[PDB]
């Protein structure tokens, strides 16, 4: 009875866009909490896991993602970085342009 | 104008035209 490595400042999740995923993880890994610079691959997470993972992410957030993506970035802070492209390719991309032109 | 235009700015820039359009909902899903 020891598993993981030693805490010393857990960080909570972050709002609705990082704890969604950080909940998930859990579930997957059976772990306590996730921290947003806790590695899956620390946290107890293998190639397998993501594979499950990356399904999730599809239905969770309507996208489609890929595997490599969830490798390269092992944390919840990171992650984010992916749903704002994918999310983005949900809209339309000939209005986006002229919103985008726009922006600050 | 394609997809492949949001993935060429950087994710300052992605996020905050994200937010805009999120907001705008120029074609937004809602399923």
């Amino acid at each position: 009875d020891h598993s993981s490595v030693i805490t010393q400042e857990y960080a909570a999740p972050q709002g609705e866009i990082e704890e969604q995923l950080a909940d998930i993880w859990q579930t997957i890994l059976k772990i306590d909490r996730i921290g947003r610079y806790d590695n899956f691959f620390e946290l107890g997470g293998h190639s397998l896991l993501v594979l499950q993972l990356q399904s999730r992410i599809n239905e969770i957030f309507d996208v489609d993602i890929s595997i490599q993506q969830l490798f390269a970035h092992p944390s919840i802070c990171q992650l984010e970085e992916c749903i704002i492209n994918a999310q983005l390719l949900q809209f339309d991309a000939d209005s986006l342009q002229d919103i985008y032109k726009s922006m600050e | 104008m394609n997809n492949n235009e949001l993935t060429s700015l950087p994710l300052a820039e992605r996020k905050r035209l994200l937010e805009l359009a999120k907001a705008a909902k120029l074609s937004r899903q809602h399923y």
